[PDB]
């Protein structure tokens, strides 16, 4: 049922995008239509520049897109000549693996009182501001 | 179970103000053409969906820079020692400790408020 | 015993999973180098806020309250970064 | 004492057997939510397609649809490019794994990762809990 | 004014009397002609006014030939006078390291639609030499990558990227990518010296810059790519853009991932068992390349030997740096294997003619291939129609054919230095490929189907002719790089061969030959051939009992063995009384760095000419019955107080174990008598 | 196109840079060939390109192996330099063969995007003036 939540979710999240893309098709035809036959306003240039100045970085090839397709470049090689270096298998004691445990074991329910702390500190100034 | 409980409420929030977004786009055609200039509402959205186009540029610019930054180290990456464990358990118990020791000094901030407050 | 280390991952990836404020997008598992540099590049940050000349004290009080000693985990940790664990030298491997 | 814990695992599992109750409740009120508003949205995007045989008379009209257009453009590059990332880090760490989990050096190694990530969120909420204490 | 008459005659003059330097001392007299031109002209001429159109081009066009005539000035190169820096060495870091250098980079920055724009323009239909704009401005162009590519060839050797190579990488914040621009040159139709010279830059771009070619052509890339296919399959197109387009890839598999990732084009698909099958994509370049090698085209199409060799160093890279995704869907292709080997089934002219050295290369990196995938594909998987031609090439003696061809390269090079034989690299490149096979050729023996001991004492004997030829020639530090190398494959040969060689009488007398040429050349170079001489010696001696009777100039043997070991022997001992003097040495024990040089020799080591001379020298006193042919030698030389004294230090201070067991294995032999 | 073997008609400057010597061709037999197939063009001269008929524009529609937008674009080409609807048809394949700076897919969404149908309309037309020239 959990797994059955997880594709419900991962439905719903595409379903949305669905939607909103819609809403934002529905908007921009409703602001030309309330705005036709009228001259460029100052907002409106305003959200010209912020959009052109975005469309410029999402184009210019040393961002995003230039540095995505040479990650899935240095991914894809790393992988094809990793899988043909040797094996070193530093056997590890058991006591030594015993402590290792142990150790990570006391920070982490350390760990796990710190985050109560700052849970139960941030409900409890959330009812000093009130 | 619980990963799920964070996706759920997180997409009711993102499905709430989407039902909010189409709302504006009923009200402006709900309103007649000589108080259309009146409703301010589909420039507020324009410009807090630019917002977010610029704050989603931000965040996928650092993912980008830590991928690039986990990939210059990983390609000099040959083997783990038990010397790069030890250093790695060592540095991130300092870092735990001391973040104990300034949650500690905010923590006692708190209860001082809350006894001067209730 | 056998019951290996499986079951505390179990219970760190909850720990974490119950920090996530959800993201648009995944987390990277970070290799050992980028471990150590993340643990030192948060230090670093934590330590222009408290002076180490109180932090191993303030955290004692702190984790104390809740039944954790420092000093046995740090005197642990030192015998962690002197123990001399073993060379396998056996395998035959490699292709040149 | 099996007694004692058995009879304690069957209340661990019925609680849980209520959370999962609450999230299909809440997941099919979000389906309810995106029905409401797709059965808002069909009129719109109806009439608005009629109003679209509305001829643009001035360089100002062609503009302004290059500039809402563009935003409706930069909308479906970064819901791309969120997809492209996406399968960028689930491809590295899904390659960054050798072939055997239940090795204990991995085991450790995945261990550091999520302290790290939660000594990343004690700097963070450590850093908004001090401004709160700044700000009372 | 805005007009150049004096301009124009005086660069034309500079040009001239540049070119009439070729062979004497006054290039000093024309520096601050040359730095006027480099300072003041060409940073400027851009800016100044012009009051007619083509002028300003000119200009360009004849400062760049002035600046490419003093790029390819030669060097006679007298080592020993002067602190004097030449003309070309102040125009190269001129070019390197001032605003001289990012003229001649915006002068490439033009674009190939400006050329073509210009052109189309033009009121003409121009004859073939003359100079309307848009032929001056491909003079230019060209003049200007020519410029560039001498530039980055002529640079000394330096940790340190200078602005000229950093101003070709760097990127414009708002102008053209320039490496974009460049790659955009594959669109030249109307000269195919401009596209060469784009992508000859393109090649060193791939090799010095520090960011990918293929992120820097970005949303280009693919474009590009489909440009740079469509000329490499082109039946019209310049022999020497397919060479250039070839050989750009086989540094886009050494250098550029992504580049190389992008031009293989590999389509995946899902197999029935979970493994990805791959596959030749709609514009994989290895179409082109399996066309350029179709025995059964080239019966229609003669493929001119400089383009095979290059679509072969494209298939040696991949075999080379392991595309396995690749040589998978070339394994798997029909006929791959009996046409890649082709050429190893001519019949090529003696190196006394002048051969192709094309071809040479050709056959020693198809060479190379089958090494590489014999060595890979551990006995089993291997391809069968490899097997079966492995299995020709074994019954039509082929074996046996480049036996007698790189045993007569060897003598021909012995024959030749004194001259300036041209081909040196590519000999040397044929002998390397011949070394691999071979070694090969005993350890996968099965495979290589070498398995004739007639066959095998053939390849032995032509291999130490070949060796012996290279040797004899002490002067020359080619022939003994070449012979060293050789000599390395006659011991792996001998030691894997040592049942088959049924005679030591043919082995011995060009052994003896071969150590007295290798006494007659430099103690450092030949020391890593002094000790697989003697190792040859003690294997030889093992093969068979031997008499004094049956060695040839035995008392000779004894003496060259004996005055070598007293060489080491003495260096050893002052190497272990100098360890005596340097008092504290520290355990550096972490440096996992690979092969350079000048870390100190250790002379006591298993492999080393000390240790193997003693051993020699053991093997050669257990033939002497009586002693008293080693004893002549010894009442010559002091070699046994020397002897005794290392010794008397080694065990004093703990060192020199193999050299002290190995005296102890002399001595415990000479008490016998 | 490239999947189909049919005889590809080349252009008047593919035939230009042979003539020049600017190709690799050497055999004067590939020469003679090419010209004693190709000497009706250099007689028909500029008459080689013809003025809109209705059968050209039914034949166009008609045809099977051209794709509908190479169809439609073409037809836009043939308006626009007042050339016949076959002739216009094979200029848009000589161009997305010899001078198109794209991949063969980018031609997809320039075939979608009108901005960029126009701009590759006046391509064309500079690409036509410099074939009539060659």
């Amino acid at each position: 049922n959990q797994t059955t939540s997880v594709a419900k979710i991962a439905q719903y999240k595409r379903k949305l995008m669905d939607l909103s893309h819609r809403t934002l098709q529905v908007l921009i035809k409703q602001e030309i239509q309330r705005k036709s036959g009228y001259a460029i306003q100052a907002d409106e240039e305003q959200l010209r520049v912020q959009l052109d100045t975005i469309q410029g970085e999402l184009n210019a090839p040393t961002q995003f897109k230039g540095r995505l397709n040479e990650l899935m470049s240095q991914i894809r090689m790393q992988n094809h000549f990793g899988a043909v270096r040797s094996e070193e298998r530093y056997y590890i004691d058991a006591d030594l693996l015993r402590e290792i445990k142990q150790h990570l074991k006391q920070q982490q329910e350390g760990l796990s009182h710190l985050i109560s702390i700052i849970k139960d500190d941030l409900e409890d100034i959330k009812l000093v501001e009130h | 179970i619980q990963r799920n409980t964070l996706n759920i409420d997180k997409l009711k929030i993102e499905t709430a103000q989407e039902l909010k977004n189409a709302e504006i786009a009923l009200r402006t055609q709900k309103t007649p053409p000589g108080l259309q200039h009146e409703y301010a509402a589909p420039a507020d959205y324009f410009r807090i969906l630019v917002q977010q186009f610029e704050v989603q540029l931000q965040q996928y610019r650092q993912q980008i820079e830590e991928l690039e930054n986990h990939l210059a180290t990983q390609a000099n990456n040959s083997h783990i020692t038990p010397q790069d464990l030890s250093m790695a358990m060592q540095k991130i118990y300092q870092t735990f400790v001391a973040l104990a020791a300034q949650l500690q000094s905010i923590h006692e901030n708190v209860k001082v408020l809350k006894e001067q407050y209730l | 015993d056998t019951e290996g280390f499986g079951e505390l991952l179990q219970q760190a990836e909850q720990l974490a999973a119950e920090t996530e404020g959800i993201s648009e997008l995944p987390h990277v598992e970070r290799n050992l180098q980028e471990i150590q540099q993340a643990g030192e590049r948060l230090r670093s940050r934590t330590l222009t806020r408290t002076s180490q000349e109180t932090a191993d004290v303030k955290a004692s009080v702190l984790l104390g309250s809740r039944g954790l000693d420092i000093s046995h985990i740090s005197q642990r940790l030192e015998s962690l970064s002197a123990a001399t664990t073993f060379e396998p030298l056996e395998p035959v491997k490699d292709t040149d | 004492e099996n007694g004692e814990k058995i009879t304690s695992l069957h209340r661990e599992v019925e609680k849980v057997k209520l959370d999962q109750k609450r999230l299909d409740q809440e997941l099919d009120f979000i389906l309810s939510q995106q029905k409401e508003l797709e059965d808002l949205l069909s009129p719109l995007e109806e009439l608005v397609k009629e109003q679209s045989g509305t001829i643009y008379l001035q360089h100002a009209d062609e503009e302004r649809e290059k500039t809402y257009k563009l935003a409706e453009n930069i909308d479906a590059q970064l819901k791309r490019m969120a997809q492209d990332l996406k399968d960028i880090i689930e491809h590295l760490n899904t390659s960054g794994a050798p072939a055997d989990t239940s090795d204990p050096l991995q085991q450790i190694c995945k261990i550091l990762n999520a302290h790290m990530d939660s000594l990343q969120w004690i700097d963070q909420n450590s850093a908004l809990l001090q401004r709160k204490v700044e700000e009372v | 004014q805005g007009e150049y008459g004096v301009t124009i005659a005086f660069l034309r003059l500079i040009t001239t009397l540049v070119k009439g330097q070729l062979g004497s001392t006054q290039s000093q007299g024309l520096v601050p002609c040359v730095m006027f031109v480099l300072k003041e002209m060409l940073p400027s001429y851009h800016k100044w006014r012009y009051n007619s159109h083509g002028v300003r081009e000119q200009i360009g066009c004849l400062i760049l030939e002035l600046i490419h005539a003093i790029l390819n000035l030669c060097h006679e190169t007298d080592l020993h006078s002067s602190h004097t820096p030449s003309l070309q060495f102040l125009c190269i870091c001129s070019l390197a390291y001032t605003e001289a250098g990012q003229t001649v980079i915006n002068i490439m920055g033009i674009g190939v639609d400006t050329i073509d724009m210009v052109m189309a323009a033009q009121p003409r239909s121009d004859g073939a030499e003359g100079q309307g704009q848009g032929q001056l401005l491909i003079k230019t162009v060209k003049l200007a990558f020519s410029v560039t590519n001498n530039v980055i060839r002529l640079k000394p050797p330096s940790n340190v990227v200078s602005p000229l190579e950093q101003a070709l990488s760097q990127h414009g914040a708002h102008g053209n990518n320039l490496i974009a621009v460049l790659a955009k040159y594959i669109y030249h139709k109307h000269d195919p010296a401009l596209p060469r010279l784009a992508i000859q830059l393109l090649k060193r771009l791939a090799t010095v810059a520090p960011m990918s070619v293929y992120a820097c052509l970005g949303n280009d890339a693919a474009a590009i790519r489909d440009a740079f296919l469509t000329r490499l399959q082109s039946k019209i197109e310049d022999m020497r853009i397919k060479v250039m387009i070839l050989e750009f890839l086989t540094v886009a598999v050494e250098t550029q991932p992504g580049l190389i990732e992008l031009f293989l084009n590999l389509e995946v698909k899902d197999g029935s068992d979970g493994s990805k099958e791959f596959s030749l994509g709609m514009w994989s370049c290895l179409h082109a390349v399996l066309e350029l090698i179709d025995s059964q085209q080239q019966d229609r199409y003669w493929c001119p030997p400089l383009l095979h060799r290059a679509a072969i160093a494209f298939l040696h890279a991949l075999w080379q740096d392991r595309r396995d995704s690749a040589m998978l869907v070339l394994r798997t292709k029909p006929k791959f294997w009996e046409n890649l080997t082709s050429p190893l089934f001519g019949t090529l002219s003696p190196p006394s003619e002048t051969s192709e050295p094309s071809i040479l290369e050709t056959c020693a990196l198809i060479m190379k291939i089958i090494c590489l995938e014999i060595y890979y594909v551990v006995k089993g998987s291997l391809d069968q129609s490899l097997k079966d031609t492995l299995k020709k090439f074994s019954i039509e003696k082929r074996f046996a054919y480049w036996s007698g061809y790189v045993k007569s390269l060897a003598v021909h090079v012995a024959e030749t230095e004194g001259s300036s034989c041209t081909s040196l690299l590519e000999y040397q490149m044929l002998v390397s490929a011949w070394r691999m096979l071979l070694i090969i050729a005993t350890t996968h023996a099965d495979i290589m189907h070498l398995t004739d001991s007639v066959v095998r004492r053939q390849l032995f004997l032509d291999v130490l002719d070949g060796t012996k030829a290279l040797l004899l020639v002490p002067a020359s530090v080619n022939c003994l790089r070449l012979g060293s190398m050789k000599c390395t494959l006659l011991l792996i040969l001998l030691r894997q061969w040592k049942r088959e060689l049924g005679s030591v009488d043919e082995i011995l007398g060009p052994l003896t030959e071969i150590l007295e040429g290798v006494l007659q050349a430099d103690q450092q170079l030949m020391e890593k051939t002094k000790a697989k001489v003697f190792s040859a010696f003690i294997t030889v001696l093992q093969m068979k009992e031997m008499k004094v009777s049956d060695i040839p100039q035995y008392s000779q043997l004894v003496l060259n063995v004996c005055e070598t070991l007293q060489e080491e022997v003495i260096a050893l001992f002052d190497q272990t009384r100098h360890s005596l003097a340097l008092g504290s040495a520290t355990e550096d024990k972490d440096s996992m760095e690979t092969d350079d040089c000048s870390r100190s020799r250790h002379r006591d080591q298993r492999d080393g000419v000390c240790v193997l001379g003693l051993h020699l020298a053991k093997e050669l006193c257990e033939v002497d019955e009586d002693g008293d042919s080693w004893l002549q030698v010894t009442r010559r030389l002091p070699i046994l107080p020397t002897l005794l004294t290392t010794l008397e230090v080694s065990l004093r201070m703990k060192q020199n174990l193999h050299f002290t067991e190995a005296t102890l294995h002399l001595l415990l032999t000479l008490a016998r008598t | 196109a490239a999947a189909a073997g049919g005889p590809c008609v080349r252009s008047s400057r593919e035939l230009w840079t042979i003539l020049l010597g600017r190709s690799a061709l050497r055999e004067l037999s590939q020469i003679e060939a090419e010209l004693n197939k190709h000497w009706r063009r250099l007689l028909e001269g500029l008459s080689y390109y013809k003025p809109p008929s209705p059968s050209s524009a039914e034949k166009v529609k008609a045809n099977k192996d051209v794709a509908s937008p190479l169809k439609e674009l073409g037809l836009r080409i043939s308006k626009f330099l007042g050339l016949d609807e076959e002739q216009s048809v094979q200029l848009l394949q000589c161009y997305l063969q010899e001078d198109y700076r794209g991949t063969r897919d980018s031609v997809k969404t320039v075939l979608q995007d009108e901005r960029q149908s126009q701009a590759l309309i006046l391509k064309i037309a500079d690409y036509y003036y410099e074939e009539r020239t060659c």
